C-alpha cells in the first residue's frame, strides 16, 4: 500500500480550526498535471463518500453545502503535503475524512483516513 | 569538414576563374535549407545588380548580358544544404570587374524552433592581362636561394679556416 | 558431568563440519530474492541449530560465571548477535523491513571463522590497512586541495545550456523556469543534442562553444548527470576528483569541463590526472606491496593367454618411441588447433565439410593414441599420471560427440595446452593460476567470500526500490540492463566494480534508493573490495616471482660534426623542422601565405639534412655510420624525404604511392630521440627489455586464442539485428523474427536495416580485438548486451535470451586480464631489476648530470641540527622571541590554517551576498593575523628567519595573499574579466599549503615524489614525443572521417591542437573504443565515398579500417609500455625514501 501519513483519530474542539493532516510518500518527482489528490467526506462509516477537494492541475474546492466556505486546502503536494484545513469546526463535521492521492508513473493509489471527533 | 575560405583577387584576362564564397554552420550536426544570391557592381559604379538567385536545385542567372551566357556553379551538389556556394565564370573578360557581394540564407530546423539567417560575404575582383606571382611567393623563392648559398658559404669559409690549421699541426712533430 | 558432555561435544571433529556445512546451505537462501512461504519454515531450523551451537559454547565455556570463557574471543561478539536478531525479529522490531533482513547476512560472515585459516587471512589484511593509513591522510589532502582549486576555477561552468533567442508571449529565462518540469519541456526551449539525456553544454570563449545560431548561451538549470555532475558544491568537487582520481568514466568529465571552460583548461586535467590519478595510484600500491613483504618475509623467516598378450607389451612401450611419438603428437596437435581457428559467418559447404573431415583425422589421431599408452603402462600405471588423467577425459569428450550439444563442443578447444611442459614462459602463466587456488587459495577464497556478501547486501538493499522507481532511470519504464534485483545481477555489478567501473552504475542506484545509502555502499564495495584484490594480485605476483690528401680532409670534417655549434645548429634544425609540421591540417587552406612560405622552408631543410649526412660519411665513414642503430634511423629519413623531393621536383610523378610515401613524413620528428639525453636514455631501457616483452605476447595470444576459438563458435554470426535506422532502436522481435523476415520490412519500409556490430566475433581476427576490448574494459559492455541478447545465426536476436553468456565475459576477464596482467606487470618489472643491476647498481632512467642532481636532493634527507639562534638582548626582541619558539605558537597557527581551509570548503554556487561579504572579512583577518605571524618570527629571528626552507615559504605566501588580494581589488574598480578575476584568487590556495610543514608523515610522500621528477621527466619527454608524431599522423589520416561517436566538434582530429587533446584522453587507454568506431566503417550505407568537403581538394570521410585499426591499437600498447615505466620509476624511489 502507499505510505500515506494522518492521524487516525483527530479530536477537536468545536469551534475551533482543524487541520486534517496527512503525509503522501512516493517515489519520482511530483507533476502538475501528473499528481491528482481528492477529498472525501462521511457522516459516518457505511455512509456515501462526499468528494469535497480535489486538485486536478490545481486545487478545485467543490463547495459542498455541508461545509459551508469552511474547507481549505492547507498543503503543499510537491512536499508530498496534501493536508486541508476544517475552518471554525461544528458537530455536524464529525465523521470519516479520506484523502486519496494517485501520483503518475506511481501505478498504486495511496489512501488515509480520518476518523473527526468534535468535543463540546 | 567545411572551412572558409576567401576568394582569389586577381584574375586573368580570356581565363576561366572561380570566385569561393565559403560559409559554414556553426554545429555540422543541424540540418538546414540554404539558398544565395550574388550581387556584383561594376567598378568604377555605384549600387549593386543582383546577378543570380540559386534556390533548391535549379540556378537562376540575371539576364544581363555582362554576365549573361558565362556562368556555372560549382555549390555544393544535391545536398539542398548547400554550405559552399561558388561561381565559376568562363571565358573572363574585363566586364566583369570590381565588387562581388554574396548573401546567404538559412533555414535551421530545430526541435520546435525554425531560424532564419542571413550572413553576407563579400569578394573584390580586379582583372589583369597577365598573371603575376604574389609577393610571399616570389619573394620566398629569392629568400631561399641566399639561405641556401649563405650555408654553402659558410661550410666552406667553415673547412678552409679549419683546413689550414690541421695541416699546420701536421708540420710540427 | 553436563560440562564434560558439553565441552565433549564443544571440541569435536564432526561438530565443526556440521556448523560449517548448514552455514553453506543458509547462503544458497539468501539469495531467494522473494522465498516462498514454505521456506520460512527452513528459516526456523536455521535459527535453531545457531543458537544449538551457540549454546554449547556458552554453557561449557562460562561455567555460569559470566560466560568468561565465551566472550573474551572477539569473533564470538559477531556470532551472538545473529541469534539474538532472530528472537528480536520475532520479538517486537523495527520498521524497515528491507533493512532487517540485511543484518541476517552476517550469518554468511560466520563463515570466516568455521573454515581453518580464514581467520589468520583476513587477520593480515586488516593489518595492511594500518600501513595504509598515512597514505589516506594525503589522498584525503591531496582531493581536498584539487577539490579547492576545482570548485574555485569551475564552479558553476556545467550550468550553460544553449538557450533560444526568441520567445512568444514576451516570456523571459526566469518565467520559463518555474512552469515547466517535463522532459518534453526541457527540449523544446535548450538545444538537446538528438536523444541525449541532457542539454548541450556551451561555452562563452572563442576556444569552447559552442550553440547554433538561433539559440544563445545562458547558464541555468541542473548539471548534467541527473546533478550528480557539477562543480558547484566543496562534496560536490570533492565526487568529481575522487572519480578523476581513480580515473572511472574520467573521459567523460574532462570533455564536459573543457567544452564548458574552454580548450584552455586543458591544463588542469594533465596535471591532475598526472599527478593526482597516476601518482596517487602509485603510492597506494608501493605501500600495500611493501607492508606485504615485511609480514610475509617476517613470517616465513620464523620458520627457517596371458603371456601372449604380454608379448604385445614389449612392442608397443617399444612402438611409443616416446622420441618421435609424444614429440610427434604436440606438432600433431598445434596442428589440429589450427584448424581449429578456421571460422567465419558465413561459410559454404565445401568448406564446412573439410572442416568435418579435418576433426575426423584429428579425432582419429588421437584415439589411436590414447589406447596405446595405456595398453603400454596398463589401467593403473597409465591412469595414475596426471596429464594422462587430463588426456583421456579430452579423448572421451571428443568420442561423446562423435555422432551426437553446440555448448559441449566449445571445449574441444582447451586440448591446445599440453604445449605448456616444453615452454619456458607457459611454465610461469600456469603456475601463477595455480597459486590462486594452491598456497593463496585461502586469500583467494576470502575475496569470493567478499563478492557473495556484497552482492547479496545490495540485493536486499536496493532490489526492492529498482522494481518500484524504474521510470526513474527509464523510458519504457522496464528495468535497465545493469540493476539489483536479482542475484546474478546484483552479483553482476559487484563485480563490475571491482573493475573500475563504479560511477556509472551508482548514479543509477541514488535516483532508486537516495543519495546517503547508494554512496555508503559503493564507496565500501570500492574501498574494501579493490583492497583485497590488490592484495592478491601483488601477493600472488611476488611469491610467483620467487700525397694521401684525403686523409686531411677526413680529419677536418670529422673536426666539423665533432664541434658544439655544429650539433646545436643541427638541433635547432630538427625542432625547426617538426614545427612545420604542425601548421598543415584542415585550415592549412585559409592563410595562404604561411603554406607557401612552408613548402619552401622544407626544401631548405631538406637540402641541409642531405648536406649533413654526407659530412657523417667522410668523417665516419661507411663502415662506422652503417654499424649504428641511430644512423640508419637517420639515413631512412633523409631518403623518404629525398625521394620525394626528386619526384615532386622531377615532376610526372604524383600518383598513387608516390602520395603514400609523404605520409612518413610525420616521422621526421623521430630524428629528435638521438639528440636528447634524456629520450635516449628512456629508449635503452625499453631495448633492453623488448625480447623479454616478447615471450609473453606469445603466451598471450596463446591464451587469447583459446578464449577467442572459444567465443567465435559461440557467437560467430550472432550479433546481427534489424534496427530503426533513425534511433538505431532494435524491433521487438513479436514482428521481424529473422533475418528473412526483415528483409520483406525493407521492400516496404523506408529506413530499417540489417547490421552487424563492427567489433565481433565473426572470424577468430575479428574476435581477438574484440576481445581487446573487453580486456581493457573499454567499449566491452556494448559486445555483452549483444552476447546474451544473441540467439542463432540468422534470427533477430530476443533481449537477455542467453542471460548466462556473462559468465564467459567474466572467466575471460579473471584469466585474460587479471592474471596475463599480472604476468606481463611480474616480467617487465623484473626485466627491468636485471637492468639495474648491470649497470653497477644505478638507476637507469637518468642522464649522467642528472644524477649528480639527485644525489644533491638526497642531502636534503638529514636532520642534523641548524643553529638555534640566540635570543637577543633587548627585552622585547626576548619577549616577541620568547613567544614564537614556544610549542604552543606553532600548534595555534596550525589550528588556525586548518580554519581558514574550512573556510574556502563554504562557498557554493548561489551563494547569496551576505555570505559573500562574510567570507571576504573572515578571510582578511586570516591575511592580517597570517601577515602578523610573519612580522613577529622576523622582528625576533632576524637574519636568522631566513635561513630555514620552510620560513620563506611561508614569508611568499604572504606576498603572494595580499598582492593577489590588491590586484582582485584593482581588478574591480578598472576592469571587468570574471575569467581573470578567479584565477587571480586562486593566489590563497598558498596557504594551505602550509599544512604540509606540521605533518611528517605526509611530507617524507611528497618528498619522495620530489626525488623521482628527474626520471619522471625524461620518460615525459619521451611520451611527448611520441604523442606529437601520432599527432601528424592522424591529422592527414584521420580528418574527414565522418563524425559519430567519440568525434564531433571539439575532440577531432581536424587540427594539431585537437589531436593532442585526443591522444592525451587515449593515453590512459580510456575512451579508446569509442574514437576507433568511426575510423573503422567503410562504404555506404555506413558512409559516403565522394564527399565534397567544401573548402577543400580531398574527397570521402571513409576510415581506413586496416590503417585504423593498426594506429589505435599500436598506440594503446606504447603507451601503455612507458606507464610501466612511471609504475616502475616510482616504486623504486618509495622504496628508498620509506627505507631510510
Ligand atoms: C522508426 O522510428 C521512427 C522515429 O520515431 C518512427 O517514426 C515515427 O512514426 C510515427 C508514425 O509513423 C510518426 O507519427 C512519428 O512522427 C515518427 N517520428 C518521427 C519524428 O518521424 C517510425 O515509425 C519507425 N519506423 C517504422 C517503419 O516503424
Ligand atoms: C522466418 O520468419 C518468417 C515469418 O514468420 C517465417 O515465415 C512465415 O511467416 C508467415 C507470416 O507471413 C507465416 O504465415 C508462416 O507460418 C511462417 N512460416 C511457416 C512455415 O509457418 C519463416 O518460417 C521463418 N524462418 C525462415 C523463413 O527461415
Ligand atoms: N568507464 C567507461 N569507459 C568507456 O570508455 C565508456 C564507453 O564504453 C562503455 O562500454 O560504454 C560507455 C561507458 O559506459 C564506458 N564506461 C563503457 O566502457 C562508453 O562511453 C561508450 O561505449
Ligand atoms: C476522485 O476520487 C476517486 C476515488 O474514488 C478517484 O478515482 C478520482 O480520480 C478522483 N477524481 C479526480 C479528478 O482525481
Ligand atoms: C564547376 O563548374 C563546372 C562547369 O564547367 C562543373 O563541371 C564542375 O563540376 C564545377 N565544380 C564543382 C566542384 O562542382
Ligand atoms: C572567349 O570569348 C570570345 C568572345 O570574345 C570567343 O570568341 C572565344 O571563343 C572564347 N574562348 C573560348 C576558349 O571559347
Ligand atoms: C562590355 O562592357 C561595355 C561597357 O561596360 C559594354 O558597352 C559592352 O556591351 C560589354 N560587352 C558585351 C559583349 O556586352
Ligand atoms: C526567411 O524565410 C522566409 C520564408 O517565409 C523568406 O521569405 C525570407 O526571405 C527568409 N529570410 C531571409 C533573410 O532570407
Ligand atoms: C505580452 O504583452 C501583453 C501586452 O499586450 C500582455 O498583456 C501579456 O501579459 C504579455 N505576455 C506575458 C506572457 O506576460
Ligand atoms: C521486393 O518485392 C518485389 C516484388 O514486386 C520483388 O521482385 C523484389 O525482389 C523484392 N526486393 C528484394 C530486395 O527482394
Amino acid at each position: 500500500s502507499m505510505e500515506v501519513t494522518v492521524p487516525a483519530t483527530l479530536n477537536v474542539l468545536n469551534g475551533s480550526d482543524a487541520r486534517l493532516p496527512c503525509t503522501f510518500n512516493s517515489c519520482y518527482t511530483v507533476n502538475h498535471k501528473q499528481f491528482s489528490l481528492n477529498w472525501t467526506y462521511q457522516e459516518c462509516n457505511n455512509c456515501s463518500e462526499e468528494m469535497f477537494l480535489q486538485f486536478r492541475m490545481k486545487i478545485i474546492n467543490l463547495k459542498l453545502e455541508r461545509f459551508q466556505d469552511r474547507v481549505e486546502f492547507s498543503g503543499n503536494p510537491s512536499k508530498y503535503d496534501v493536508s486541508v484545513m476544517l475552518r471554525n469546526v461544528q458537530p455536524e463535521d464529525e465523521g470519516i475524512y479520506n484523502c486519496y492521492i494517485m501520483n503518475p508513473p506511481d501505478r498504486h493509489r495511496g489512501h488515509g483516513k480520518i476518523h473527526l471527533q468534535v468535543l463540546m | 569538414g567545411c572551412v572558409e575560405v576567401d576568394s582569389e583577387t586577381e584574375a586573368v584576362y580570356g581565363m576561366t576563374f572561380k570566385i569561393l564564397c565559403i560559409s559554414c554552420k556553426r554545429r555540422s550536426e543541424t540540418n538546414a535549407e540554404t539558398f544565395t544570391e550574388w550581387t556584383f557592381r561594376q567598378k568604377g559604379t555605384e549600387e549593386f545588380v543582383k546577378i543570380l538567385r540559386y534556390e533548391n536545385e535549379v540556378l537562376q542567372l540575371e539576364e544581363d548580358e555582362r554576365f549573361e551566357g558565362r556562368v556555372v556553379w560549382n555549390g555544393s551538389r544535391g545536398t539542398k544544404d548547400l554550405q559552399d556556394l561558388s561561381i565559376f565564370i568562363t571565358n573572363v573578360t574585363y566586364n566583369h570587374s570590381g565588387d562581388y557581394e554574396c548573401h546567404v540564407y538559412r533555414l535551421l530546423f530545430f526541435e520546435n524552433y525554425e531560424h532564419n539567417t542571413s550572413v553576407v560575404k563579400k569578394i573584390h575582383i580586379e582583372v589583369v592581362d597577365k598573371a603575376n606571382r604574389d609577393m610571399a611567393s616570389i619573394v620566398s623563392e629569392i629568400m631561399m636561394y641566399v639561405l641556401i648559398v649563405v650555408l654553402t658559404i659558410w661550410l666552406v669559409a667553415e673547412m678552409i679556416y679549419c683546413y689550414k690549421k690541421i695541416a699546420a699541426a701536421t708540420e710540427t712533430a | 558431568p553436563l560440562r564434560r558432555i558439553s565441552i565433549k561435544i564443544l571440541v569435536h571433529s564432526l561438530f565443526s563440519m556440521l556448523i560449517m556445512c548448514t552455514i553453506l546451505t543458509n547462503c544458497i537462501f539468501m539469495t531467494m530474492n522473494n522465498p516462498p512461504d514454505w521456506t520460512k519454515n527452513v528459516e526456523y531450523t536455521f535459527t535453531g541449530i545457531y543458537t544449538f551451537e551457540s549454546l554449547v559454547k556458552i554453557l561449557a565455556r562460562g561455567f555460569c560465571v559470566g560466560e568468561f570463557t565465551f566472550l573474551r574471543d572477539p569473533w564470538n561478539w559477531l556470532d551472538f548477535v545473529v541469534i539474538v536478531f532472530a528472537y528480536l525479529t520475532e520479538f517486537v522490531n523495527l520498521g524497515n523491513v528491507s533493512a532487517l533482513r540485511t543484518f541476517r547476512v552476517l550469518r554468511a560472515l560466520k563463515t570466516i571463522s568455521v573454515i581453518p585459516g580464514l581467520k589468520t587471512i583476513v587477520g593480515a589484511l586488516i593489518q595492511s590497512v594500518k600501513k595504509l593509513s598515512d597514505v589516506m591522510i594525503l589522498t584525503v589532502f591531496c582531493l581536498s586541495v584539487f577539490a579547492l582549486i576545482g570548485l574555485q576555477l569551475f564552479m558553476g561552468n556545467l550550468k550553460h545550456k544553449c538557450f533560444r533567442n526568441s520567445l512568444e508571449n514576451n516570456e523571459t529565462l526566469e518565467s520559463i523556469m518555474n512552469t515547466l518540469e517535463s522532459e518534453e519541456d526541457f527540449r523544446k526551449y535548450f538545444y538537446y543534442l538528438e536523444g541525449s539525456k541532457d542539454a548541450l553544454l556551451c561555452g562563452f570563449s572563442t576556444d569552447s562553444g559552442q550553440c547554433p545560431e538561433g539559440y544563445t548561451c545562458v547558464k541555468i538549470g541542473r548539471n548534467p548527470d541527473y546533478g550528480y555532475t557539477s562543480f558547484d558544491t566543496f562534496s560536490w568537487a570533492f565526487l568529481a576528483l575522487f572519480r578523476l582520481m581513480t580515473q572511472d568514466y574520467w573521459e567523460n568529465l574532462y570533455q564536459q569541463t573543457l567544452r564548458a571552460a574552454g580548450k584552455t583548461y586543458m591544463i588542469f586535467f594533465v596535471v591532475v590526472i598526472f599527478l593526482g590519478s597516476f601518482y596517487l595510484i602509485n603510492l597506494i600500491l608501493a605501500v600495500v606491496a611493501m607492508a606485504y613483504k615485511e609480514q610475509n618475509q617476517a613470517n616465513i623467516e620464523e620458520a627457517k593367454c596371458s603371456p601372449y598378450w604380454i608379448k604385445f607389451k614389449k612392442c608397443i612401450y617399444f612402438i611409443v618411441m616416446d622420441p618421435f611419438v609424444d614429440l610427434a603428437i604436440t606438432i600433431c596437435i598445434v596442428l589440429n588447433t589450427l584448424f581449429m581457428a578456421m571460422e567465419h559467418h558465413p561459410m559454404t559447404e565445401e568448406f564446412k565439410n573439410v572442416l568435418a573431415i579435418g576433426n575426423l583425422v584429428f579425432t582419429g589421431i588421437f584415439a589411436a593414441e590414447m589406447v596405446l599408452k595405456l595398453i603400454a603402462m596398463d589401467p593403473y600405471e597409465y591412469f595414475q599420471v596426471g596429464w594422462n588423467i587430463f588426456d583421456s577425459l579430452i579423448v572421451t569428450l571428443s568420442l561423446v560427440e562423435l555422432f551426437l550439444l553446440s555448448v559441449l563442443r566449445s571445449f574441444r578447444l582447451l586440448r591446445v595446452f599440453k604445449l605448456a611442459k616444453s615452454w619456458p614462459t607457459l611454465n610461469m602463466l600456469i603456475k601463477i593460476i595455480g597459486n590462486s587456488v594452491g598456497a593463496l587459495g585461502n586469500l583467494t577464497l576470502v575475496l569470493a567470500i567478499i563478492v557473495f556478501i556484497f552482492a547479496v547486501v545490495g540485493m536486499q538493499l536496493f532490489g526492492k526500490s529498482y522494481k518500484e522507481c524504474v521510470c526513474k532511470i527509464n523510458d519504457d519504464c522496464t528495468l535497465p540492463r545493469w540493476h539489483m534485483n536479482d542475484f546474478f545481477h546484483s552479483f553482476l555489478i559487484v563485480f563490475r566494480v571491482l573493475c573500475g567501473e563504479w560511477i556509472e552504475t551508482m548514479w543509477d542506484c541514488m535516483e532508486v534508493a537516495g543519495q546517503a545509502m547508494c554512496l555508503i555502499v559503493y564507496m565500501m564495495v570500492m574501498v574494501i573490495g579493490n583492497l583485497v584484490v590488490l592484495n592478491l594480485f601483488l601477493a600472488l605476483l611476488l611469491s610467483s616471482f620467487s700525397g694521401k690528401i684525403w686523409w686531411n680532409i677526413r680529419k677536418t670534417c670529422y673536426k666539423i660534426v665533432e664541434h658544439s655549434w655544429f650539433e646545436s645548429f643541427i638541433v635547432l634544425m630538427i625542432l625547426l623542422s617538426s614545427g612545420a609540421l604542425a601548421f598543415e591540417d584542415i585550415y592549412i587552406e585559409r592563410k595562404k601565405t604561411i603554406k607557401i612560405i612552408l613548402e619552401y622552408a622544407d626544401k631548405i631543410f631538406t637540402y641541409i639534412f642531405i648536406l649533413e649526412m654526407l659530412l657523417k660519411w667522410i668523417a665516419y665513414g661507411y663502415k662506422t655510420y652503417f654499424t649504428n642503430a641511430w644512423c640508419w634511423l637517420d639515413f631512412l629519413i633523409v631518403d623518404v624525404s629525398l625521394v620525394t623531393l626528386v619526384a615532386n621536383t622531377l615532376g610526372y610523378s604524383d600518383l598513387g604511392p608516390i602520395k603514400s610515401l609523404r605520409t612518413l613524413r610525420a616521422l621526421r620528428p623521430l630524428r629528435a630521440l638521438s639528440r636528447f639525453e634524456g629520450m635516449r636514455v628512456v629508449v635503452n631501457a625499453l631495448i633492453g627489455a623488448i625480447p623479454s616483452i616478447m615471450n609473453v605476447l606469445l603466451v598471450c595470444l596463446i591464451f587469447w586464442l583459446i578464449f577467442s576459438i572459444m567465443g567465435v563458435n559461440l557467437f560467430a554470426g550472432k550479433f546481427y539485428e534489424c534496427i530503426n535506422t533513425t534511433d538505431g532502436s532494435r524491433f521487438p522481435a513479436s514482428q521481424v523474427p529473422n533475418r528473412s523476415e526483415c528483409f520483406a520490412l525493407m521492400n516496404v519500409s523506408q529506413n530499417v536495416r540489417w547490421k552487424n556490430l563492427k567489433v565481433n566475433f565473426d572470424n577468430v581476427g575479428l574476435g581477438y580485438l574484440s576481445l581487446l576490448q573487453v580486456a581493457t574494459f573499454k567499449g566491452w559492455t556494448i559486445i555483452m548486451y549483444a552476447a546474451v541478447d544473441s540467439v542463432n545465426v540468422d534470427k533477430q536476436p530476443k533481449y537477455e535470451y542467453s542471460l548466462y553468456m556473462y559468465i564467459y565475459f567474466v572467466v575471460f576477464i579473471i584469466f585474460g586480464s587479471f592474471f596475463t596482467l599480472n604476468l606481463f606487470i611480474g616480467v617487465i618489472i623484473d626485466n627491468f631489476n636485471q637492468q639495474k643491476k648491470k649497470l653497477g647498481g644505478q638507476d637507469i632512467f637518468m642522464t649522467e648530470e642528472q644524477k649528480k642532481y639527485y644525489n644533491a636532493m638526497k642531502k636534503l634527507g638529514s636532520k642534523k641540527p641548524q643553529k638555534p639562534i640566540p635570543r637577543p638582548g633587548n627585552k622585547i626582541q626576548g619577549c616577541i622571541f620568547d613567544l614564537v619558539t614556544n610549542q604552543a605558537f606553532d600548534i595555534s597557527i596550525m589550528v588556525l590554517i586548518c580554519l581558514n581551509m574550512v573556510t574556502m570548503m563554504v562557498e557554493k554556487e548561489g551563494q547569496s551576498q551576505h555570505m559573500t561579504e562574510v567570507l571576504y572579512w573572515i578571510n582578511v583577518v586570516f591575511i592580517i593575523l597570517f601577515t602578523g605571524e610573519c612580522v613577529l618570527k622576523l622582528i625576533s629571528l632576524r637574519h636568522y628567519y631566513f635561513t630555514v626552507g620552510w620560513n620563506i615559504f611561508d614569508f611568499v605566501v604572504v606576498i603572494i595573499s595580499i598582492v593577489g588580494m590588491f590586484l582582485a581589488d584593482l581588478i574591480e574598480t578598472y576592469f571587468v574579466s570574471p575569467t581573470l578575476f578567479r584565477v587571480i584568487r586562486l593566489a590563497r590556495i598558498g596557504r594551505i599549503l602550509r599544512l604540509v610543514k606540521g605533518a611528517k608523515g605526509i611530507r617524507t610522500l611528497l618528498f619522495a615524489l620530489m626525488m623521482s621528477l628527474p626520471a619522471l621527466f625524461n620518460i615525459g619527454l619521451l611520451l611527448f614525443l611520441v604523442m606529437f608524431i601520432y599527432a601528424i599522423f592522424g591529422m592527414s589520416n584521420f580528418a574527414y572521417v565522418k563524425k559519430e561517436d567519440g568525434i564531433n566538434d571539439m575532440f577531432n582530429f581536424e587540427t594539431f591542437g585537437n589531436s593532442m587533446i585526443c591522444l592525451f584522453q587515449i593515453t590512459t587507454s580510456a575512451g579508446w573504443d569509442g574514437l576507433l568506431a568511426p575510423i573503422l566503417n567503410s562504404k555506404p550505407p555506413d558512409c559516403d565515398p565522394k564527399k565534397v568537403h567544401p573548402g577543400s581538394s580531398v574527397e570521402g570521410d571513409c576510415g581506413n579500417p586496416s590503417v585504423g585499426i593498426f594506429y589505435f591499437v599500436s598506440y594503446i600498447i606504447i603507451s601503455f609500455l612507458v606507464v610501466v615505466n612511471m609504475y616502475i620509476a616510482v616504486i623504486l624511489e618509495n622504496f628508498s625514501v620509506a627505507t631510510e
